[PDB]
């Protein structure tokens, strides 16, 4: 978990939402791309283990 | 059988080969009978005796027509695709049927017909010696192996290599790319730290050079671009020394014949030029001498590293252009690169590492013996990675390994832009790096406001932009807005982003909770 020495914005007055969360955007298929991994390393074998 | 395999890692190159295994989960490269860990990929026959490695390399002067070299890339190729340039000083590859063959005298009798051997047969005989050296050192019979291959190995070449190894009684568990093995050699060390890096692997070899740009997220590698070059390499470096000392020879001995025109003299020049070249990687001065070079004349001279780097500058700038080409080919900038791993025998040159340091910013880590204290021998990276991969899969069934490599497992969506949170002061903080294969999860800890209280977690998209040069982030479309109530003064706010295979984004911002989902 990366520690970053930067401050978060103070919440403006009069802002609220259901459970303090507001969904604005989402990811699209245009925002991604199908790439191929190298079948190498323990972390890939763990991924291949989960997929099977 | 899976439970009773004796596995090793093999690197099988045009110039050299190497073998490695793992002791206590650490890769170690094996030396063969000659004490070599970089074993020349050369086969030679004298009086019916088979020689390989350095002993075979020594016969390139006296016994060229019965020596086979530079045949790795010839495997699984049609004859029309063969480049015989580097074979000219040994057994020529010729066309026989639909196979590439070499004609050599491998029988003992002096009046015996020379044998005609396919390149696959040459590879098999060579792999027997490599495995044989590994088995002798291990005290056990090696049965299986992981072998590295270039990224432009055709499927026909992959089959030929597997078939050649099978004829050598060697089971190939998996073929992995040469760059990914180099990355694994570092990442699979105990002291290594997994983290998102854009990695450039510069594989500087003898007859070829390959530069590969990879995105490394979550301990998994994705190749973004790759370039190949057959003009700038270690052989080209041998040539600048051959030309340098031959002109000194012709000046010292007026009227004598040019040693480059005599094949026997030129062979002696190659062996000594490569030896002088390697010495210039360990010392600032190296000697160059050949007893009876031509016309019975001896020659002895010297050269310092400074003079070598000057006459070899054209080849060195070829290595620079290769690396800049690959980074540009991936749509990246040198400011986008985090690590530059230098691989291959030519990557031992101190000046090449210093040149790459000038190409990339100081934040980029140059993994070379002369530019980083934690670097590994550039000639051992591929063999170490193959041994590390072999030890991981040595208990797998053959069916499990094959399925683990099918497109359904290797292919998955990579997020193009970054996913992060907006920081304001009275700046974009990246959480999910660009080109991250999903599923993936990252977490950051940010500072709260001066006193805090209600604080806004604004999750947005991000893109890198170069300003004239400096890399900055540009905030794009906004994804979500969450709130944390009553944050302490000076406390840190933890923000987590999770992307699923479905491309669904789950957001969590609990300080040490609020949760939200973007379908
Ligand atoms: N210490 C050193 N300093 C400089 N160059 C070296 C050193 N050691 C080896 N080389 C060079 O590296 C080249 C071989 O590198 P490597 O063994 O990675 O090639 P390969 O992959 O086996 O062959 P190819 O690149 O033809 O497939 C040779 O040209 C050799 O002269
Ligand atoms: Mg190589």
């Amino acid at each position: 978990a990366t520690v970053v020495s930067l401050p978060l914005p103070t919440l403006p007055e009069g802002w609220a939402a259901e459970k303090d969360f507001k969904a604005i955007g989402k990811l699209t298929q245009e925002g991604s791309s199908m790439r191929t991994l190298e079948p190498v390393g323990p972390h890939f074998l763990a991924h291949a283990r989960r997929v099977r | 059988a899976p439970g009773e395999r004796v596995v090793i890692g093999i690197t099988f190159g045009n110039s050299n080969s190497s073998i490695a295994h793992t002791v206590d989960d650490k890769a170690e490269v094996i030396a063969n009978e000659d004490g070599d860990r970089q074993i020349p990929t050369i086969l030679s026959y004298v009086d019916g005796d088979e020689y390989y490695g350095q002993q075979a390399k020594n016969f390139l002067v006296r016994n060229p027509k019965n020596t086979v070299a530079y045949f790795r890339d010839i495997l699984g190729q049609d004859f029309k695709s063969v480049d015989p340039t580097h074979n000219h000083a040994s057994a020529h590859p010729q066309e026989a049927g639909d196979n590439v063959v070499f004609t050599i005298k491998d029988k003992a009798e002096e009046d015996a017909e020379p044998s005609t051997l396919t390149v696959s047969e040459i590879a098999t005989r060579y792999l027997r010696r490599l495995v044989g050296a590994a088995s002798e050192y291990l005290g056990k019979k090696v049965t299986s192996a992981v072998i590295t291959i270039p990224t432009n190995f055709t499927e026909k070449q992959k089959a030929a290599l597997i078939a050649a190894a099978a004829a050598a009684d060697l089971e190939v568990l998996q073929l992995i790319s040469e760059p990914a093995a180099a990355v694994l050699a570092y990442d699979a060390r105990p002291e290594a730290t997994i983290s998102d890096k854009i990695i450039v692997v510069a594989d500087l070899g003898g007859s070829r050079s390959d530069v590969t740009v990879l995105a490394s997220r979550s301990g998994m590698y994705t190749i973004l671009a790759t370039v190949h070059d057959y003009e700038y390499h270690g052989i080209a470096l041998d040539k600048v020394l051959i030309d340098h000392f031959s002109k000194e020879f012709l000046k010292k001995n007026p009227g004598a014949k040019d040693p480059r025109e005599n094949p026997r003299s030129l062979a002696k020049l190659r062996l000594e030029a490569e030896s002088t070249k390697r010495a210039l990687s360990r010392s600032t001065n190296a000697s160059f001498s050949v007893e009876s070079l031509i016309d019975g004349l001896d020659f002895a001279s010297t050269i310092n590293r400074l003079r070598y780097e000057t006459i070899a500058r054209t080849v060195f700038e070829g290595f620079n252009r290769l690396v800049e080409s690959a980074v540009k080919k991936a749509g990246l900038d040198p400011l986008d690169v985090d690590e530059v791993i230098m691989s291959g025998g030519t990557s031992n040159t101190p000046r090449i590492a210093a040149n790459f340091r000038y190409i990339f910013p100081e934040s980029t880590r140059i993994l070379a013996p002369s530019t980083d204290p934690s670097a590994l021998n550039p000639s051992e990276l591929q063999a170490r990675g193959a041994a590390l991969q072999a030890s991981l899969i040595q208990e797998f069934e053959t069916e499990d390994i094959e399925q683990s490599t099918h497109a359904a497992v290797t292919t998955m969506p990579h997020v193009t832009n970054a996913i992060g949170v907006v920081s304001v002061s009275e700046k974009f903080v990246p959480i999910i790096a660009p080109e991250t294969a999903v599923p993936a999860r990252r977490t950051v800890h940010l500072d709260a406001p001066k006193e805090g209280g209600d604080v806004l977690v604004k999750v947005v998209e991000g893109s890198t932009h170069i300003n004239v040069r400096e890399k900055v982030w540009k905030i794009g479309s906004t994804l979500a807005e969450a709130a944390v109530r009553g944050v302490k003064k000076g406390a840190k706010v933890e923000v987590t982003i999770n992307v699923n295979t479905d491309l669904t984004v789950i957001v969590t911002a609990r300080e040490v909770g609020v949760r939200g989902t973007l379908s």
